[PDB]
RNA sequence: UGAACAGCCUCUAGUUGAUAGAAUAAUGUAGAUAAGGGAAGUCGGCAAAAUAGAUCCGUAACUUCGGGAUAAGGAUUGGCU
RNA sequence: UCUUAAGGUAGCCAAAUGCCUCGUCAUCUAAUUAGUGACGCGCAUGAAUGGAUUAACGAGAUUCCCACUGUCCCUAUCUAC
RNA sequence: CAGUCAAGCGUUCAUAGCGACAUUGCUUUUUGAUUCUUCGAUGUCGGCUCUUCCUAUCAUACCGAAGCAGAAUUCGGUAAGCGUUGGAUUGUUCACCCACUAAUAGGGAACGUGAGCUGGGUUUAGACCGUCGUGAGACAGGUUAGUUUUACCCUACUGAUGAAUGUUACCGCAAUAGUAAUUGAACUUAGUACGAGAGGAACAGUUCAUUCGGAUAAUUGGUUUUUGCGGCUGUCUGAUCAGGCAUUGCCGCGAAGCUACCAUCCGCUGGAUUAUGGCUGAACGCCUCUAAGUCAGAAUCCAUGCUAGAACGCGGUGAUUUC
RNA sequence: UGUACAACGGGGUAUUGUAAGCAGUAGAGUAGCCUUGUUGUUACGAUCUGCUGAGAUUAAGCCUUUGUUGUCUGAUUUGU
């Protein structure tokens, strides 16, 4: 087994919790949760939610480990 | 005229009546069918449902599509703090059914069993079995010849066992009590037995087994009144319905001129004895036994409890029963295990299982994370974390 | 499952009951299908036939070819929006619902397949599997 | 605000009248939302939903030449400087 | 050839008028007693007892298509009373 | 709808399967006949919903027969346990196609079912056409629009309490009543049996699925008055902060609870039998499943199991009031 | 008169998504002044950034509490 990481959030994917979506140019978005998976579809930005991996890593935030 | 078209009944006809059941903890009508070779053995247990939790394991069954390939499972862990044994009753068959002709209780009964026998624990004087106990002096002069007369007069004998309703997080504290036939030797090694077990602890570990096929006896949860739309699923009528749309149409034909008992009404749903049998047990663990909620592949030091703790429930710090599927009751309900009633050399229960994982992730939302520890290695310090 | 497929199709959500349209994924010049039954189906008082990923149905062209018009045609169901559940626990969706027009045997009528194609539909019928671009 | 004696909020003025209290079962009445499908329901798309203001682009058949026409069908829309 | 006062003309139609009749052919559909276009010995169409069209208009009737949706598949929930 | 005979059909042959000429019945599921009930009113077609029943059985279980090689099929027995659909057109019953399926069997219950719905038809009064009438008008001819009222009573039913049996509490038994599981596919057996070939099984095993049912909310989805957070408009509080109002202002996310074959799990094994096939064996020195006796056996019946527990069935046990 | 119960507070788990305030070599610029900068300066200026996965809410049917503060003999009836 192995735990994915969330296509939009980067949160950890375990086994079951959250859905998984093909688009149709066949590229594969697994998300955590509701929140991602509509976040997504809404055309939201990952680099601009502020509690996004995506947005943490470009403004650095929390980066001082 | 005939029916226009045919149609499955609505609703199964062998549940009814379905009223309430008669109290919390329902009966075990049925008990293995006992024999005389086998150690003597409980044939039952009493837990509490804690609630439910996700596991991963590879699917072992050969010509499958998934044949040794993870699948994900829902399991119920319920919490089974060891049960006391504090009596024994013993049964003599009649032409009229099997009828109890003695009760023998132990010598100091807990007070949590004890609050069983009261209504208003709180203002009763507490002299409940105070001269049964008076009478266990003398080495038990009454008692000792009343085991021999079960001895002498019985078919089948059950012991009396309490859970530990202390040992749970529940707000209650007045124990629930309950009678477990003894399957194993003849009745006087059964009285030994549990003569020997009067006051007495007995365990999961050591009633049931891995991989064993128990059934769930529990009174289901209620809800109240409720419609025939959803007590029986009866097909809504249309919406331009004068007069309401959830109900039934025609409850019987001009004649007979009687509403049928097996026409679908409104009324309460719920709160029934419900048997659900063939349930597999995926790990009988132990309270003591700390990061029993990791595997052989897993590895990590947390327990079964879930993060923030089993909703409504709490934690678990006692032994449990890891079971697969759904079972009847909510959870804080007792519920009763108890031993297929026949052997099932089914392929599906002969399936030798081993967990790979166990969710210990928050049911309370959509949580993230296994584990404190793992949890806050993901997000670092925090304005809190000082 | 239909008569040309390779055997056990475990149960996939339905989510393409009679009457709906789905894309046509392959080639043969069919723009989309219409479902007018699903082989394998049940019965009861008013529930319609409803279809899945990899179930073989019945389907009629309602745009596209001229010579496809107008008659009716099995066909694969290839791709499904309704998510569903597979064993390993995931839940899981298309964007599209489609299909592909086969001949009851099984084997397909176009020569190649658009898009990516369901792991089910494909594992249980051979010659989508052979004509799939991308699985999942 | 806005095209507006539309809708929504306020000023002067006037009321705070309509038997109440406690719970939140079924069935209702009224108001909503529903994954996938999209009329397969049904006598019948009944009821509901969708579109909707304004500026710009584009606008068919037919015609009594006046219309059809806001046809159809698209784009834009705040704040602040 | 018999008869009438003269024998339904121009047009139109299984039309709101056609019994047989779910007429026949074509179209619409996977399937159509529905819709539409033709056919007309038309029980029982027809000329101000007005005939045939007709742009626009219609809280009229009818069919099909796009969009839309709990009408339905299949029910679930929420609030007020 | 079912028989009785048996001319002929069926390669040969009346009875595998048919069945003329005749003939005997049964049912009330059609239409009639009658007018006995109701005209100080029994709401009247169909559909929708739902329950139950009949069997003259479409499918499934087990079987017998064949012009049954296999495959498919036909006839028949025990059998109503179990299921018998999705749609186009019609108000339609009916019918007719499309399609799936194991199958799309026929019927009853005041042509079940209108204080259950609908009101499409019919069936008031508006109106139009055709024909008939001089006319008013007529037309189970066509078309269009046409208020579908009341239950709080008794009973029935579904659920819910309850006095007394010394009191109260606990643990039980179980008479009785109900009952449930259902069907298909694929792989393998097996390209085997069978057949010249074409074609082409079945018993067991396994994995699944259909219909139904009982639970559960770990996961996914829905619902949002957590009015929880965030955002936005109009206005209002001098501005800021924070808020009010917009019948829940609206939008995004939204835990909990409820909930979905839209999610998950689970749905038991013994006897006795029907049909039928058998044995032993007379009646009838033979023969025969039958008479005496008896063996295997169906989705049958009764148990096991599940549900309620007789509130006028019952058991074991605890404690039973002093100032 | 207690592993008692409760109302608060604490912690956890959760939900949303970075509070108010302050500061800035951030900011389309526009008006004003000068010592004319290279962070000139005043007034106005959406929004951005840092403190800030922050702030708010969290059982009302979530979990756990070494904390605070309490609460704990009112009525009625019952006998073989």
């Amino acid at each position: 087994m192995k735990v994915e990481i969330d296509s939009f959030s980067g949160a950890k994917i375990y086994p079951g919790r959250g859905t998984l979506f093909v688009r149709g140019d066949s590229k594969i978005f697994r998300f955590q949760n509701s929140k991602s998976a509509s976040l997504f579809k809404q055309r939201k930005n990952p680099r601009r939610i502020a509690w996004t991996v995506l947005f943490r890593k470009h403004h650095k935030k929390g980066i001082t480990e | 005229s005939h029916r226009k078209y045919e149609a499955p009944r609505h609703g199964h006809l062998g549940f009814l009546p379905r009223k309430r059941a008669a109290s919390i903890r329902a009966r075990v009508k049925a008990f293995p069918k006992d024999d005389r070779s086998k150690p003597v053995a409980l044939t039952s247990f009493l837990g509490y449902k804690a609630g439910m939790t996700t596991i991963v394991r590879d699917l072992d069954r050969p010509g499958s599509k998934f044949h040794k390939r993870e699948v994900v499972e829902a399991v119920t862990v319920v919490d089974t703090p060891p049960v006391v044994v504090v009596g024994v009753v013993g049964y003599v068959e009649t032409p009229r059914g099997l009828r109890s002709l003695t009760t023998v209780w132990a010598e100091h009964l807990s007070d949590e069993v004890k609050r069983r026998f009261y209504k208003n624990w709180y203002k009763s004087k507490k002299k409940a079995f105070t001269k049964y106990s008076a009478k266990y002096a003398q080495d038990g002069a009454g008692i000792e010849r009343e085991l021999a007369r079960i001895k002498k007069y019985a078919s089948v004998v059950r012991v009396l066992v309490h859970t530990q309703i202390r040992k749970t997080p529940l707000a209650q504290k007045k124990a629930h009590l309950a009678e477990i036939q003894l399957n194993g030797g003849s009745i006087s090694e059964k009285v030994d037995w549990a003569r020997e077990h009067f006051e007495k602890t007995v365990a999961v570990d050591s009633v049931f087994e891995q991989n064993e096929m128990i059934d769930a006896i529990a009174v289901t949860k209620g809800h109240g009144f409720e419609g025939v739309t959803h007590r029986w699923g009866t097909k809504k009528l249309p919406r331009k319905t004068h007069r309401g749309l959830r109900k039934v149409a025609c409850i019987g034909a001009w004649h007979p001129a009687h509403v049928m008992w097996s026409v679908a009404r409104a009324g309460q749903r719920g709160y029934h004895s419900r048997t659900s049998i063939n349930h597999k047990i995926y790990r009988v663990g132990k309270g003591d036994d700390e990061a029993n909620g990791a595997t052989s592949f897993d590895r990590t030091k947390k327990t079964i409890t879930p993060m923030g703790g089993f909703v409504h429930y709490g934690e678990i710090k006692n032994d449990f029963i890891m079971v697969k599927g759904c079972i009847p009751g909510n959870r804080k309900r007792i519920v009763t295990l108890r031993k297929s009633l026949y052997t099932n050399t089914s392929r599906k229960a002969l399936e030798e299982v081993s967990l790979k994982w166990i969710d210990t992730a928050s049911k309370f939302g959509k949580g993230r994370f296994q584990t404190p520890a793992e949890k806050h290695a993901f997000m670092g310090t925090l304005k809190k974390d000082l | 499952s239909g008569n040309g497929a390779q055997g056990t199709k475990f149960r996939i959500s339905l989510g393409l009951p009679v009457g709906a349209i789905m894309n046509c994924a392959d080639n043969s010049g069919a723009r989309n299908l219409y479902i007018i039954a699903v082989k394998g189906s049940g019965s009861r008082l008013n529930r319609l036939p409803a279809a899945s990923l990899g179930d073989m149905v019945m389907a009629t062209v309602k745009k596209g070819k001229p010579e496809l018009r107008k008659k009716v045609m099995p066909a694969i169901v290839v791709r499904q929006a309704k998510s569903w559940r597979r064993r390993d626990g995931v839940f899981l969706y298309f964007e599209d619902n489609a299909g592909v027009i086969a001949n009851p045997k099984g084997e397909m009528k176009g020569s190649a397949i658009t898009g990516p194609v369901g792991k089910e539909c494909a594992d249980l019928w051979p010659r989508v599997a052979s004509n799939s671009g991308v699985v999942v």
